[PDB]
C-alpha cells in the first residue's frame, strides 16, 4: 500500500516477494526471487539496475541458500548486482555492489562501490567491509549510520512520488 | 604481570606485537590511511613539520594499536625500537605523542643493532643493519656500541628502487594489446618491490665481475621472465637487469665504498683488540638482507677485498664468519627488542618513566646534560 | 532448453540443448548466428553480442562471415556480457564479468568477478583468473580444466539442473 514503487520493474512469483509500506523501489531491478522467497521489510529502498537475485533453492541434498532477507529504512544504490545477501536494520550498500553468495550482512553495515564480496562472506556489524575482494576497511559509527539510515527511509519516501506512477 | 608491547618503526616497514613472542604478530607497512589520499605519505619522515608528524605519528600508532595490537596503551609497557643516529626531532615527537595522546607507563628509545646482537646472545659483533634508506654499521663489543666507529650509504632499499626505474624506464617494453615506453611519467613503488623480491636476485663474484667486464667492452646470466601488469600493459624484464640492480648495490665507483666496504671501514676504525673479535662475530640484519645470494656474494666480496693492497697491511688473514640468527634478517632487531621487553626485572628502572617526563621534558640521548 | 519468453533473444541463433536462458536474458545474435551448448544456464541481466558493428569502425576488412558458438557446461551469471566468447567445455562466467571480443575461452575457465577479459588473447585451459589481479595464472592445476574446475563445474551445474527443472515448472 505505502510502498509507492514504480512501473517498470520486473519479477515473477508475485506473492514470494515481501516488501512492505513506505518502501521505494527503482525501475530495470529485474529480481527474479520467484522461485525461493524474497524477504524484505517497510521504509526499505533499492535503486535502478540493480539484478538483485535470489540466493539458492534453498532445499537441494546437502546444504543450499535460504530464500531472502532485508532490512528496514536500508538503501540499495544503482548497479547493485547483489546475490544472497541476508540485510539487517539499518544497512547501507553502494553503487556497482556485488553481494557474495550467503553473506549475513549484519546491521549497520556500509558497502562501498565496485566493492566485489565474495561467496560466504560474512561481513560484521557496524563495520564497512570494503575494497574489491573481502576487505574490512574501516569502522563506522552507530549514532550517524542509524540518523542515516531514518533520514534515508525518509528521503525515499519523500522523492519516490514524482516520476513513478 | 603485564606484558610490553616491542614498537619498531621504519621508513618502509614497521614491526610490533608483544614481549616474549616469538616474531612479531603484524608488519604492517610506514602508510597512511586518509580520504583523498592517491599515494598514503609514509609516517617516518624527516626534515619537515613538527605538527605533521605529530598528527601522522599518532594516528599511525592509533591505528596500529587498535588493529594489531588488541590492547588499551595503559595496561602494558612500550619499547620503541629506533636504530641509533634517528633525528632527535622524530624521537621528540614520538615522546610527545606516547605521553600526551595514550599516556604509556614507560617507554624506552632503545637501538636496533645492540638488541640485535642481544638474538645471537652474544656480548660482541659488528653488525650490518641494510635498512630502506641507508646502510648502517654499528660495531659492539661487550654490550657497548662502539658509536665513534660507524658508516653510512643512500645505498639502501631506496637506491635499489631508484635503479629499477631508471632502468626499466629505458628499456620498457611494454607490449601492446609493440615497445610503448615512457607510457606513464613515474611508476609506484608496490609494484617495484615485487619486482625486487619475485624477480630480482644477487648475482656471484664471478658473474660481478662479469658484469664489470660487460660495464665496457659481457653479461652472462641471461634468465628472464615477463612481468605482468594489470590493465594489460605486460612489460619485459630483462636477463642482465636482475643482475645490474644488485651490481649497484655493490659498485664502487673509484671511492672504495661499496655495501661490503662499510664493514671493513669500521672495523679499521676500531681498536686493536677489537679486531679479531668482531670478525669472528659478523651479524648482516636488516630487510635488504633478505636477497637470494646476497650473503654468499657479501660475504665473497668482503674476503675479496680482504687481500686488497689498501686495507691488507692493517687486516690481513683474518676469519670472517657469519652469524645464524633465530629470526628472518628483515626482523631480528624486533625480536632483541621482544626478549628485553620480556625482562620485567630491570626495564622498570631501565626505561624512561612517564612521571619523569611529564616533571623533566628532557629526553636522554648522547648529547650533553 | 528453457526458451524463457522474457529471455530477450535476437537474430538467427541455432541453439543447442539444456541451453536454459532464465528471465531478462537480453541477447544479441543477429550480425553472428550464435549457437548455445549443452548443459549451461543463460542467466538474467546477461548480454550476448554478435559481430561488434561499425561504431567502433574495423577498418581492416570487415568481411567477417563468422558465427560465434558455445560450449557444454559453460554457464554465464547474471551482470557478466558475453561479447561473442567462443566458449568451451565448463567455461563459467560469473557476476559483472566484461566479456572481451577475442577470448577463445578453453575448458576450466572461471571467469572472476569484474574481470574483463582480454582481446586477442587466447583464453588456455586450467586457468582461474584472480579478482582485482587482473590476468593472474593462479590456480593451474587446481583450475585444471578436467576433473577439477570442470568437476566443480558439473557439481554447481546440479543447482541448475534443479533450477532448470523448477524454472520449467514454474515458468
Ligand atoms: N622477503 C623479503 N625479501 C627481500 N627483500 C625484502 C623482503 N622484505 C622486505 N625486503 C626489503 O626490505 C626493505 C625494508 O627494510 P626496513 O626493515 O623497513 O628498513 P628500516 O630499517 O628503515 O625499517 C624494503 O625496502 C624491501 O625492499
Amino acid at each position: 500500500s505505502g510502498n509507492k514503487v514504480s512501473r517498470q520493474s520486473v519479477l515473477c512469483g508475485s506473492q514470494n516477494i515481501v516488501l512492505n509500506g513506505k518502501t521505494i523501489v527503482m525501475n530495470d531491478c529485474i529480481i527474479r526471487g520467484d522461485l525461493a522467497n524474497v524477504r524484505v521489510g517497510r521504509h526499505c529502498v533499492v535503486k535502478s539496475r540493480s539484478v538483485i537475485r535470489p540466493p539458492f533453492k534453498k532445499f537441494s541434498k546437502g546444504v543450499a541458500f535460504f530464500p531472502l532477507h532485508i532490512g528496514d529504512h536500508v538503501f540499495i544504490e544503482e548497479d547493485c548486482v547483489v546475490n544472497a545477501a541476508q540485510i539487517g536494520s539499518y544497512v547501507h550498500v553502494g553503487k556497482n555492489c556485488v553481494i557474495g553468495r550467503r553473506c549475513v550482512l549484519k546491521d549497520c553495515c556500509k558497502i562501498l562501490d565496485n566493492t566485489v564480496l565474495p561467496p560466504e562472506t560474512v561481513v560484521p556489524p557496524f563495520t564497512v567491509f570494503s575494497g574489491c575482494p573481502g576487505l574490512f576497511s574501516g569502522e563506522l559509527p552507530e549514532c550517524t549510520q542509524e540518523l542515516m539510515i531514518d533520514v534515508t527511509k525518509s528521503y525515499y519516501q519523500k522523492f519516490l512520488p514524482l516520476t513513478q506512477v | 604481570e603485564k606484558t610490553a608491547v616491542v614498537i619498531d618503526l621504519g621508513e618502509a616497514f614497521t614491526k610490533c606485537g608483544f614481549a616474549g613472542e616469538t616474531g612479531p604478530r603484524c608488519i604492517i607497512p610506514s602508510v597512511i590511511k586518509k580520504a583523498g589520499m592517491p599515494k598514503p605519505i609514509k609516517v617516518v619522515q624527516y626534515n619537515i613539520n613538527t605538527e605533521e608528524l605529530y598528527s601522522y605519528l599518532k594516528e599511525f600508532i592509533h591505528i596500529l594499536y587498535f588493529r594489531h595490537l588488541l590492547v588499551n596503551p595503559r595496561d602494558r609497557r612500550v619499547v620503541v625500537i629506533e636504530s641509533v643516529l634517528c633525528p632527535s626531532h622524530f624521537r621528540e615527537t614520538l615522546t610527545r605523542v606516547l605521553f600526551k595522546y595514550f599516556e604509556v607507563p614507560s617507554v624506552l628509545l632503545a637501538p636496533s643493532h645492540l638488541m640485535a646482537l642481544l638474538t645471537l646472545g652474544i656480548n660482541s659483533a659488528m653488525v650490518l643493519d641494510c635498512g630502506y634508506r641507508e646502510s648502517l654499521v654499528l660495531p659492539i663489543y661487550e654490550g657497548i656500541p662502539v658509536l665513534n666507529c660507524w658508516g653510512a650509504l643512500p645505498l639502501g632499499g631506496k637506491a635499489l628502487h631508484k635503479e629499477l626505474e631508471t632502468q626499466l624506464l629505458e628499456q620498457c617494453t611494454v607490449d601492446t594489446g609493440q615497445s610503448l615506453p615512457s607510457v606513464m611519467g613515474s611508476i609506484p613503488e608496490g609494484v617495484l618491490e615485487d619486482i625486487k623480491v619475485r624477480t630480482c636476485f644477487v648475482s656471484d663474484l664471478t658473474r660481478g665481475l662479469k658484469i664489470q667486464a660487460a660495464k665496457f667492452n659481457r653479461p652472462s646470466p641471461p634468465p628472464n621472465v615477463d612481468y605482468p601488469l594489470d590493465g594489460e600493459k605486460i612489460l619485459h624484464v630483462l636477463g642482465s637487469i636482475r643482475d645490474s640492480v644488485v651490481e649497484i648495490l655493490f659498485e664502487q665507483d673509484n671511492e672504495e665504498k661499496s655495501v661490503a666496504t662499510l664493514i671493513l671501514d669500521s672495523l679499521m676504525q676500531c681498536p686493536i683488540d677489537t679486531r679479531k673479535q668482531l670478525a669472528e662475530n659478523l651479524v648482516i640484519i636488516g630487510g635488504t638482507s633478505m636477497l637470494p645470494g646476497f650473503l654468499h656474494r657479501l660475504l665473497a666480496e668482503i674476503r675479496y677485498l680482504v687481500e686488497k693492497p689498501k686495507y691488507k697491511k692493517t687486516l690481513g688473514t683474518k676469519t670472517f664468519r657469519i652469524h645464524t640468527p633465530p629470526a628472518k634478517a628483515n626482523c631480528v632487531a624486533w625480536l632483541g627488542g621482544a626478549i628485553f621487553g620480556a625482562l620485567q626485572d630491570i626495564l622498570g628502572s631501565r626505561s624512561v618513566s612517564k612521571e619523569y617526563y611529564n616533571q623533566t621534558g628532557r629526553i636522554p640521548d648522547w648529547c650533553s646534560l | 532448453a528453457v526458451v524463457c519468453v522474457e529471455s530477450e533473444i535476437r537474430g538467427d541463433v541455432t541453439i543447442g540443448p539444456r541451453t536454459v536462458i532464465h528471465p531478462k536474458a537480453r541477447i544479441i545474435a543477429e550480425a553472428g548466428p550464435i549457437v548455445i551448448g549443452e548443459g549451461n544456464l543463460i542467466e538474467e541481466q546477461a548480454l550476448i553480442i554478435n559481430a561488434h558493428p561499425d561504431n567502433i569502425t574495423p577498418d581492416a576488412e570487415d568481411s567477417e562471415p563468422k558465427p560465434m558458438i558455445i560450449g557444454t557446461n559453460n554457464v554465464f551469471e547474471v551482470g557478466c556480457y558475453s561479447q561473442a566468447m567462443k566458449m568451451g567445455d565448463n567455461n563459467v562466467i560469473e557476476s559483472k564479468a566484461y566479456v572481451g571480443r577475442n577470448v577463445i575461452l578453453t575448458s576450466g575457465c572461471i571467469i572472476g568477478a569484474c574481470c574483463n577479459l582480454n582481446t586477442f588473447e587466447v583464453i588456455p585451459e586450467n586457468t582461474v583468473i584472480y579478482g582485482a589481479d587482473c590476468l593472474r595464472r593462479v590456480q593451474t592445476e587446481r583450475p585444471q580444466p578436467q576433473t577439477l574446475q570442470l568437476d566443480f563445474l558439473m557439481k554447481i551445474l546440479p543447482n541448475y539442473h534443479h533450477l532448470k527443472k523448477t524454472m520449467k515448472g514454474s515458468s
